[PDB]
């Protein structure tokens, strides 16, 4: 039980599952992106997204963070963490 | 729609339904801002002394020593002596041992008066 | 001088050693007097151990 | 024979190797895992031989041997008897495990903890069949804790996870219970049969068994997971998955039932105590039941399902028909050993996540194991005719043609219902769902070992039950005359479960948002058991550790009893004698009073 | 090593001072400081806590000691032994206290009511007793080898 | 070995297996090979050892004792009659306990021998066994742990004292 | 119960009733769909009166739902298999080593693995090179005479490590 | 028996004129060499115990206690370093010698003939433990804990002195035989009653029975690991073996006067059973647990059938090699961490990977596994009492029960579930530790294969 996560694989990873999502485009959607300032979508679709980070991947993520992502990138750097992404 | 959730000794009560977390004084945010700062402190004070290099034996917390000698060597003093104190003292401690001494002599009166008799059922009772 | 003579050593000496609390002596004993007292008709573990010719009741 | 003590105590012997071999080696063999798997199937193969040899004859032979503390008027030996149970139990044991050592083989590749894992399996195995072997009563017990404390450290294996040793805490108290219940029954047949062995016990029926009966079933009710003393079963469940397997498919899980089988002479009269074995049976089978409902862990499932099964084989034993439960036994073996490891091939295949709800479509996620889980679930309730089939309707039919209890049938009607309708909500739920599992699939049991044992479990409860059940001799007379709608009742109660189920399901296709009516609560938290005792029970005693016991009866009061009145005496005395000013008008008026209290008051003189 | 006046004598009077040296020694607020009172039972000086606490201290806190929820300077509920995990867990339940209780003990009432109108009212598939072919059996139970024949016979019905 | 008169065996009992199949008989193939592949050289080893163990002799000797006469003849306090007395005594106790082992592992091996028809042919030696252990229940059961032999012959004289007594009220 | 601050607030701890409500309905609801379903109904239920400017109104409208939420809840609510609670719980905490160790060996086997031991040695030398005084000086300079916070101030000063750091970076690496 | 009273002595000047480097090797190796000379010992046979002189005799119930002694010695020599080896040269000749001088007290008391010989050298063995450890008692409490010890052992064995003298002025001399062969019953007079009172009330102390227990835990957790395993093992066994000795004379009125001391032990059996489940101090749960064993002591003493006397020497024996070892694992955790508490040092089982196999074995010989000696002893004790007495069975079984889940929390709370990664100290194990519960765990299994010699007198 031991698959290997990379970082490009965690990135498109993410980039998938959040280009699923209905009401954000597949045209504007950067990895550097925020989700206050450009995508403009509400705090509460921000946790909707990071429920389906942790639906996704199989572990919680605690509240002292889920204020505070906000963004695709620092999402990959958190997994990034709680896995330690090297072989 | 719910009988609000009567609690007991053992269910502890939830963080959701208190009431009192929703009638926050200024007493409330002033409690809780201290009480971060005391363990802003203390978590200071032990990361501090926890990540010396050249700290080699353990970190020593006065806590559980304070703890322990409260629980052990802190109890004869101090101590006087109460209604409550000698009640419970007599009870627990007097009570089921004159219990059971009571049940053990009767029933060992019955077993020898009725080995007395002679009819019992040790026609072979060879491993006394 | 604290396994390689005293351990293995100790423990052939316990193993065996003579009848502790004569006890094949008591077996081979037993064997012998059943034996005898099978092969001469006389009921086997005669009760009252000691002879009731010398015993002398009190009286009332 | 020769032949047939000597393969016996073969048998014995050959699980003796590897332990003092790995003891005695120090350089590591890479081979080790074949080498126990090759030690249990020559153990197998010669196991085989006198089994058959017993079958073909009889010839029901004893061995005793090497008596130490031969003291009084008994003697004790090492002594071991083939009759029947101890004789044809042992290939389905040793055949089990041996699957379970390939199982276990490809589910612990990853751990480098490998030997001592083998090495506390194989003597959970060893001290089992000296268990289920012996006459001498001493090695039975000799058996049980040994069972007891293997399980404890197999359960505790992954140190860290407080849930588990915790588990394995509750684990070894309800065997500690078993423990008094037996030592209980061990007291009553020294004292009044001058020895504690089985032949002396069955050549003398007494009149008076109450007492070691209600210790038999003490023993019972600790060891086999049964109402009361029942809820160290899920725990027993937090463990690895082999562990699991073998603790819970026919090692450490028939002991308890395998004593009382073992005195069916002392059990033939006493209708209180067959009212009480079947009286409590039908309880733990029906609460087991109801509280197997609505759960999402497989393995607390699977447990469940056997406290339920065992419950059967206690109202087995309640009738007299104790050769139809050792054949629920075998059977039941097979069963849910081979369940037990197609449930862990699909949790290591799906990143050892486990649970029902995320786990919903796997048919066709390669359908060696549907196939297998099928066979399994299908075989619960006994699709007839089949292995399952034999045990279950001969018990309960044999069971309605009997003077019962008129609730206990009842309870194996709503029982096997029961049994009927969570086997089909759990092939539901597990296979032909809709997919729900999260991505990066790496499915994979392209694998030789797991093949190798699913396929000969498979192959083994398929046949298994109609060849042992074939030639046994007939140690009962079979009824096989029952009225109409008595004999159909077996088929009829597991069919309307499946139509049950199945309609439960098409009704969970719906979508409405229900909400809990307190039954629903009550089937699924365990209902109120586990909670109630573990937060009561603990609190209490350690209530009464700290104000009474502790804190306050011994070294508060007893301090203030014999040392401090004797030291405050001393100290009061002492500043009450020596704290005498140093003037010499009083050491003279105490010369004279002291010259005129001894002349006249108390008298010396006269 | 370790300071004499970190141990602990007497309960919490007077209230200035021994209430500041209090809050001084074992790391508390001020008016959070809870002696027992002094009803003599030993037990010092030291402080109540909200009882619990061991199913409460959510796990993602990443504190230091990490199977007791430590920060290695709280004062330590002075039951702390019966208090790992492992030993009580006094979660909040998912209903009640009071309505386990009670469910509980009337569905085991009834389970053994029912079980005793079990006993009394057995079941019987309609047939009398089996025809024993030589005095109920006899000389094959108990003994009696030549004591007393025990005449009983059965007649084809 | 042993003596076959205090260790008695029932007469042997043999029949002969007729098949009537055409498998045939695989358990036969097998025990022939297995007496042809094991019993062979563990014979010759033993005829080895049977050799060079019987290339010289050893004896041991069943000890036996005398007869010191009893508590009966020994007087007041007296301790040089008492201590023979006492030990013959004690070695009678012992004797005595092994005979009641002996009486026991008969009783075992007719249980398992007699088969699940309990009560034939063993009723005979429950028969001894019940006198015998009557015998020992009146005789050495009620004296508790610091028995010498004086208990023992107090026991005995309170025994038929109150028997006597009996015997005469029913007279 | 937090280390940020003395309390959540009242915005998460919504938001927390949130993500506790839908996940006790993914453990209520199977089948994906009438979840869907259902979490969107949820979701406008949130949306009647989220613009409250009111705000006593607001706290007890979150007492009431926090009633239908206990009310309605969940035997097992569905845990994931690595959380505390679950099925997981540092399920491969048997090979979950502190490096403290590995110290502690014979000379043998430091020659069995050389080149490992070597990085460790300048590993254990980059620690106590900027042990003293970066992150002494940075512990004892910034805060107030109460530090008040579980936070720490990062080494941004010029060069090296941010403090007190060693038992955060050298930790087992949760699947050994 | 001069053939090893002398040779204890002769190992006295041994360690004076031998030097810095010198007194080691000499002590532990000749220590050795007397451990096989009293196993040339066993000899006893049949009909009497074996008179070595006019002097000195053993019975069966004194031969495996001398080997158990001759045995702990040289064990607990090694022990007894890494704590005091950094000391001065003088002062650990004087423990040296201090142990040796004890030790020789201790033949002296188990192959006594007289009972005043008897009590002699029962205080005799009584004032080296004290010197010990008040000397190197080594916590803050060292003082009280020896003033507790000296003053309840010689305060309650005072009275034992006194009836002894009138026993020796009613009925002639005191061996044991002629104790025997001339002892006769004695009435319930009240002065019977205080006799009998007196010195079962003196070998009570030092039992302990419950109601005197306090003596014992300070006098264990403020003691150095040599004299804690002396005063364990050989005082509480020599407590046993004196009261089984002396139970011969006064049978007539001790079933009359037998009933508080039994109910007594069995509820304080109960109740030490349960506070050694919740106690911090883990040194201490030994303790306790030794006076939980000594009450089952006594209940098998006070019922008196021979049934009884084999289940109590056998729990004496197996109870003293398992305290004594468990005593020795706890010096082991107390040398690795300097905390004494039961919370603080946890983990290993990650680090020091065969220590744990030890204390697993410890516990499980402390659990009563089925093949050792430890069951062998209870359970002949709980036959004989439910001959006694058809309704003690509950207080037995429900000791069992607490037993296995105090030995069991003391097995996985110091040492399972996680380290508290502070410690950064603990060394990897020794071979000298390790050589300590090798010299503990081979004989109790060696006996556990055959226990024929360890049964006392009623064999
Ligand atoms: C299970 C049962 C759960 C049902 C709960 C009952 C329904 C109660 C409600 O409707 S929520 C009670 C108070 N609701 C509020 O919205 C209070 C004010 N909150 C807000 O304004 C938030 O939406 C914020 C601050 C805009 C959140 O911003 P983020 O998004 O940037």
């Amino acid at each position: 039980d031991a698959p290997p996560l990379t970082l490009e694989g965690i990135k498109d990873r993410v980039l998938y599952v959040l280009k699923l999502y209905d009401k954000i485009d597949p045209e504007k959607l950067s990895v550097n992106s925020h989700f206050m300032k450009d995508l403009g979508l509400d705090s509460l679709d921000q946790v909707e997204i990071i429920m389906a980070m942790e639906d996704e991947f199989g572990f919680e993520i605690p509240d002292i963070d889920a204020e505070k992502l906000m963004c695709p990138q620092e999402i990959v750097d958190y997994i990034a963490d709680k896995k330690d992404v090297y072989e | 729609s719910f009988p609000k959730y009567e609690p007991s000794r053992l269910a502890s009560l939830p963080t959701t339904l208190d009431p009192a977390e929703y009638d926050i004084s200024s007493e409330t945010r002033k409690a809780q801002a201290e009480r971060l700062a005391i363990r802003s402190r203390l978590k200071r004070e032990y990361q501090l002394q926890y990540n010396d290099p050249s700290r080699r034996g353990v970190v020593e917390d006065p806590a559980l020593i304070r703890w322990t000698c409260a629980r052990s060597a802190n109890v004869y003093p101090n101590f006087r002596p109460n209604t409550k104190t000698s009640l419970l003292g007599a009870l627990f401690g007097i009570g089921p041992l004159i219990f059971w001494y009571y049940v053990f002599k009767t029933d060992r009166d019955r077993k020898e008066k009725l080995i007395q008799e002679g009819k019992l059922d040790r026609t072979f009772n060879i491993s006394y | 001088f604290g396994f390689s003579i005293v351990l293995v050593l100790g423990s052939t000496f316990v193993a065996y050693l003579p009848d502790y609390r004569m006890q094949e002596w008591a077996r081979r004993e037993a064997e012998r007097l059943v034996k005898y007292r099978e092969a001469h008709g006389l009921p086997l573990m005669e009760s009252n151990c000691f002879d009731p010719s010398k015993i002398q009741l009190p009286e009332d | 024979m020769n032949l047939f003590s000597s393969l016996t105590l073969v048998t014995l012997i050959l699980l003796t190797m590897p332990i003092a071999a790995i003891n005695f080696n120090t350089h590591k063999f890479t081979n080790y895992p074949l080498y126990v798997k090759t030690t249990i199937s020559c153990a197998f193969i010669t196991s085989m031989i006198p089994t058959m040899m017993f079958i073909h004859t009889g010839q029901e032979m004893i061995i005793s041997n090497w008596h130490w503390l031969t003291i009084q008027t008994l003697k004790l030996s090492l002594s071991f008897k083939m009759d029947f149970f101890s004789m044809m139990f042992v290939p389905v044991a040793l055949f089990v495990t041996w699957s379970i050592m390939e199982f276990s083989m490809w589910y612990m590749h990853s751990d480098p903890n490998i030997n001592q894992f083998f090495k506390y399996l194989l003597l959970f195995l060893i001290t089992m069949l000296i268990l289920v072997t012996a006459n001498n009563l001493f090695q039975l017990f000799i058996g049980w804790e040994g069972v007891g404390i293997m399980s404890f450290l197999l359960i505790g294996w992954w140190y860290g996870r407080t849930d588990a040793n915790t588990a394995a805490l509750q684990a070894i108290l309800y065997n500690r219970i078993g423990d008094i219940g037996f030592i209980l029954a061990m007291a009553w047949f020294l004292i009044n049969l001058n020895t504690w062995d089985l032949q002396q016990i069955f050549m003398l029926n007494p009149n008076d068994s109450n007492l070691p009966l209600m210790g038999l079933i003490l023993a019972a009710t600790g060891k086999s997971a049964q109402f009361g003393l029942h809820p160290w079963l899920p725990s027993a469940m937090e463990g690895p998955t082999p562990v699991s397997a073998l603790l819970h498919s026919s090692t450490m899980v028939v002991a308890g039932i395998f004593l009382l089988i073992r005195f069916y002479p002392l059990t033939e009269n006493n209708k209180f105590g067959q009212s009480i074995m079947l009286c409590l049976g039908a309880m733990t089978t029906l609460f087991t039941a109801m509280c197997a409902l609505t759960q999402n862990d497989i393995k607390k499932i699977i447990a469940f399902s056997t406290s339920s099964q065992l419950g059967l084989m206690m109202v087995t034993i309640g009738i007299n028909q104790p050769h139809l439960a050792f054949l629920h036994i075998c059977t039941h073996a097979f069963f849910k050993a081979m369940l037990f490891m197609c449930s862990g091939s699909i949790i290591h295949s799906l990143n050892d996540e486990q649970d029902i709800r995320k786990m919903g479509g796997l048919f066709k996620a390669m359908p060696f194991t549907t196939t297998a889980l099928i066979i399994g679930s299908l075989a619960l309730t006994g699709m007839p005719f089949l292995t399952g089939f034999y045990s279950k309707d001969l018990i309960i039919e044999s069971a309605n043609t009997s003077y019962t209890n008129a609730w206990a049938l009842l309870m194996t009607l709503v029982a096997t219902s029961f049994t009927a309708i969570y086997s089909t909500r759990i092939i539901f739920f597990a296979l032909l769902g809709q997919p729900r599992f999260p991505t990066l699939i790496n499915i994979n049991e392209n694998n030789p070992f797991l093949i190798n044992s699913i396929k000969r479990l498979l192959i083994g409860s398929l046949f298994a039950g109609f060849i042992i059940s074939n030639n046994i001799p007939p140690m009962t007379i079979p009824q096989m005359t029952m009225p109409h709608y008595l004999k159909m009742t077996a088929l009829t109660v597991t069919i309307l479960g499946f139509i049950l189920a199945l309609e439960i399901s098409n009704t969970t296709h719906y979508l409405k948002f229900n909400y809990p009516s307190n039954t629903f609560k009550f089937s699924n938290l365990l209902g109120y058991y586990p909670t109630i005792m573990h937060r009561l029970t603990p609190y209490m005693n350690l209530t009464m550790s700290q104000k009474s016991a502790s804190s306050l009866l011994d070294l508060i009061w007893l301090e203030t009893i014999l040392p401090k009145t004797i030291s405050l005496a001393q100290m009061k005395m002492s500043t009450t004698i020596t704290s005498q000013k140093g003037l010499i008008k009083l050491y003279f008026l105490s010369f004279l009073i002291t010259i005129l209290i001894s002349t006249t008051l108390l008298n010396f003189h006269e | 090593s370790h300071i004499t006046k970190d141990m602990l004598p007497g309960p919490y009077p007077k209230t200035p001072e021994e209430r500041a040296a209090a809050a001084k020694k074992y790391n508390m607020r001020v008016e959070d400081y809870e002696p027992y009172p002094d009803d003599g039972m030993g037990y010092g000086d030291y402080p109540k806590l909200p009882d619990r606490s061991q199913q409460e201290r959510d796990p993602w806190y990443d504190w230091d000691h990490p199977d007791l929820r430590l920060n290695w300077g709280e004062p330590m509920h002075w039951d702390l032994d019966m208090y790992i995990r492992n030993r009580v867990d006094t979660s909040p339940t998912p209903v009640n206290w009071n309505l386990m209780c009670k469910h509980l003990f009337g569905f085991v009432a009834f389970m053994l009511f029912m079980f005793w109108v079990g006993e009394t009212y057995p079941t019987y598939q309609p047939v009398g007793p089996k025809q024993y072919p030589y005095n109920n059996l006899y000389l094959e139970r108990g003994g009696d080898p030549n004591k007393e024949p025990e005449p009983v016979v059965h007649y084809e019905i | 070995s042993w003596d076959k008169d205090v260790y008695p065996e029932p007469p042997r009992r043999t029949p002969a297996p007729s098949p009537q199949t055409s498998l045939p008989n695989p358990i036969t193939y097998l025990t022939k090979a297995f007496d042809l592949l094991v019993d062979r050289p563990v014979t010759l080893v033993r005829e080895f050892i049977e050799r060079q163990h019987a290339k010289n002799k050893y004896y041991y000797y069943h000890r036996e004792f005398r007869r010191v006469p009893d508590i009966t003849e020994c007087h007041e306090k007296d301790v040089l009659c008492m201590f023979e007395a006492e030990m013959q005594w004690k070695r009678d106790y012992k004797v005595d306990q092994e005979i009641v082992n002996i009486i026991q592992e008969r009783l075992k091996a007719c249980q398992q021998r007699e088969g699940e028809s309990h009560r034939q042919n063993c009723a005979k030696e429950l028969q001894q066994f019940t006198q015998v252990v009557k015998a020992y229940q009146d005789r050495y059961h009620d004296l508790g742990a610091h028995y010498s032999a004086r208990k023992c012959l107090a026991k005995q004289k309170q025994r038929m004292l109150a028997e006597r007594k009996a015997t005469k009220e029913a007279a | 119960f937090l280390p940020s601050a003395a309390y959540l607030t009242h915005q998460q701890k919504v938001l927390q009733l949130y993500k506790r409500a839908l996940r006790h309905l993914e453990s209520r609801c199977v089948h994906r769909d009438k979840y869907r379903y259902f979490a969107c109904l949820l979701r406008a239920r949130f949306d009647e009166h989220k613009n409250e400017k009111d705000m006593v109104k607001a706290t007890q409208l979150l007492r009431e739902a926090e009633k239908e939420f206990w009310h309605g809840q969940h035997p097992q609510p569905y845990i994931f298999p690595e959380s505390p609670g679950g099925t997981s719980y540092e399920r491969y905490e048997c090979y979950k080593v502190p490096e403290w160790c590995l110290d502690d060996w014979h000379p043998s086997e430091k020659a069995m693995y050389p080149d490992y031991f070597a990085k460790r040695e300048q590993w254990k030398k980059l620690r106590r090179e900027s042990w003293e005084r970066e992150v002494k000086q940075l512990q004892e300079e910034t805060p107030v005479g109460g530090p008040r916070t579980e936070a720490l101030p990062p080494a941004r000063k010029q060069g090296d490590l941010p403090p007190l750091w060693w038992h955060i970076v050298t930790r087992p690496r949760e699947r050994p | 028996m001069l053939k090893y009273i002398i040779p204890t002595m002769m190992l006295m000047p041994l360690t004076w004129l031998s030097k810095n480097s010198m007194i080691w090797i000499n002590t532990t190796l000749h220590s050795l060499l007397i451990s096989l000379t009293s196993l040339l010992l066993l000899n006893q046979f049949g009909d009497n115990s074996l008179n070595f002189s006019l002097t000195f005799f053993s019975d069966s119930l004194s031969t495996p206690l001398l080997i158990l002694t001759m045995w702990l010695l040289p064990l607990m020599l090694m022990a007894s370093q890494h704590h005091l080896s950094k000391e001065n040269l003088a002062r650990k000749k004087l423990f040296i010698s201090m142990l040796i001088l004890l030790q020789l007290f201790l033949i002296m008391t188990f192959t006594a003939t007289e009972l005043i010989f008897f009590y002699i050298m029962f205080e005799a063995t009584l004032v080296p433990t004290l010197i010990i450890i008040t000397r190197w008692g080594n916590q803050t409490e060292r003082l009280n804990a020896g003033l507790y010890f000296l003053f309840y052992t010689l305060a309650g064995s005072l009275p034992l002195l006194v009836a002894l003298i009138y026993i020796q002025n009613t009925m002639g001399s005191l061996n044991f035989l002629i104790l025997q062969y001339w002892v006769q019953p004695m009435p319930n007079s009240w002065s019977n009653t205080f006799m009998w009172l007196a010195c079962m009330m003196a070998f009570m102390v030092k039992m302990p029975l419950y109601g005197l227990h306090l003596w014992l835990p300070k006098a264990h957790v403020e003691a150095p690991i040599a004299g804690s395993m002396v005063l364990a093992a050989i005082l509480l066994k020599l407590g046993g073996y004196g009261m089984m000795r002396i139970t011969l004379l006064l049978n007539p009125i001790t079933d009359f006067m037998a009933y508080p001391f039994i109910m007594l032990s069995l509820w304080g059996m109960i109740m030490t059973s349960s506070i050694c489940l919740r106690q911090t101090d883990l040194k201490s749960l030994i303790a306790y647990s030794s006076v939980s064993h000594m009450a089952l002591v006594i209940v098998a003493i006070l019922i008196q059938t021979p049934w009884s006397y084999m289940g109590a020497t056998a729990l004496m024996i197996a109870h003293g090699l398992t305290s004594s070892m468990l005593f020795c694992l706890a010096n082991s955790n107390y040398e690795r961490v300097h905390s004494r508490t039961m919370i603080l040092a946890r983990g290993l089982q990650t680090l020091l990977p065969l220590m744990a196999a030890w204390w697993l074995l410890a516990s499980l010989t402390n659990l009563a596994l089925p093949p050792s000696i430890n069951l062998i002893g209870e359970l002949f004790v709980v036959m004989s009492t439910f001959s006694w007495s058809n309704i003690t069975i509950i207080l037995m079984g429900l000791n069992m029960v607490i037993t296995a889940l105090y030995s069991l929390y003391m097995l996985i709370t110091t040492q399972r579930g996680k380290h508290t990664h502070h410690i950064n100290n603990i060394l990897p194990s020794f071979t000298r530790e390790n050589a300590l519960m090798s010299l503990h765990m081979l004989p109790l299994l060696l006996l556990s294969l055959n226990p024929k010699i360890i049964l006392g007198p009623l064999y």
